[PDB]
């Protein structure tokens, strides 16, 4: 589980938008990049999102 | 597919309709095409836990005697795969048995000689994706005529490669692939010349395809070898 510490708008159709403190389970973070595959647990979405904007939920404090 | 028009049912035999399971919660869905008995081409974007495929359908809502529903067991990403690029947004899948060919499944295969298509050319691309930014994927299989533009054109687009990547679609005009219509083929001249890969948020064209002719001979490998 992660938890989003900024607000994001996607660029890309490929990725979601998030607000801070919105969580998410990582589906997949195997590939080279800055992004990983994630679904919200608010919408239910799936998509990428900057693994950069966010952190474990029991890294948080 | 934004803009576009519904096809005529079983007109593309090939169209593979892709439900990717991650985990316990809404699955996602992805298109792609059937290019061998039991090989089909996507993106890599598309890739998953456990993917099903569905041949052989033209509204994706009501379940059709010509429908072939099977299981993916083995799934070739592109080993150079990237998601801040998105550079090789290209994956096989083997299924698990052979497609049975008939009136509505059949494949694509690639004539033998690929060449590199410059922008001008107006190509063709099907999908079940969404029809708009705020609408749902299309029930019904949908597919819209797309100029290859310049790739000045998609200069806003990060490290857009001409030689890796189409440019697709013309920005004065709405017509476009969109969400959903992942790893559908852009047809040129009847030839599958482009899979979708991504685009802007807001729908705006051109679109990003990967330009297949630059890994036919990565797709020539794995199929003469699975
Ligand atoms: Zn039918």
């Amino acid at each position: 589980l992660f938890v989003a510490l900024y607000d994001y708008q996607a660029d890309r159709w490929t990725d979601l938008s998030f607000h801070k403190g919105e969580k998410f389970q990582i589906l997949d973070a195997s590939p080279p990049g800055d992004w990983w595959e994630a679904r919200s647990l608010t919408t239910g979405e799936t998509g990428y999102i900057p693994s950069n904007y966010v952190a474990p939920v029991d890294s948080i404090q | 597919i934004i803009g576009g028009t519904e096809c005529k049912p079983h007109s593309r035999p090939y169209m593979a309709y892709l439900e990717i399971v991650t985990s316990n919660g809404p699955s996602k869905f992805c298109g792609g095409f059937l290019i061998r008995r039991n090989f089909v081409l996507t993106a890599a974007h598309c890739a998953g836990r456990s993917i099903t495929v569905t041949l052989g359908a033209h509204n994706i809502t009501e379940e059709e005697d010509t429908w072939q529903k099977l299981e993916v067991i083995k799934q070739f990403r592109h080993p150079k795969y990237n998601t801040s690029t998105l550079h090789h947004d290209i994956m096989l899948l083997k299924l698990k048995e052979k497609a049975s060919l008939t009136l509505a499944v059949g494949t694509l295969p690639f004539p033998s000689q690929f060449n590199f298509v410059p922008p001008g050319r107006m190509c063709r691309v099907a999908g079940w994706g969404r029809t708009g930014v705020l609408k749902p994927g299309s029930d019904t299989l949908q597919e819209v005529k797309l100029r290859l533009m310049d790739p000045q054109a998609c200069s806003h687009f990060r490290d857009f490669d001409h030689n890796l990547q189409l440019c697709v679609g013309n920005p004065r005009k709405t017509k476009s692939a969109f969400k959903g219509d992942s790893g559908g083929p852009l047809l040129c001249a009847g030839v599958a010349q482009g899979i979708v890969s991504y685009g802007r948020s807001d729908a705006k064209p051109p679109a990003v395809f990967t330009r297949i002719s630059h890994y036919r001979p990565w797709i020539n490998q794995i199929l003469q070898a699975n």
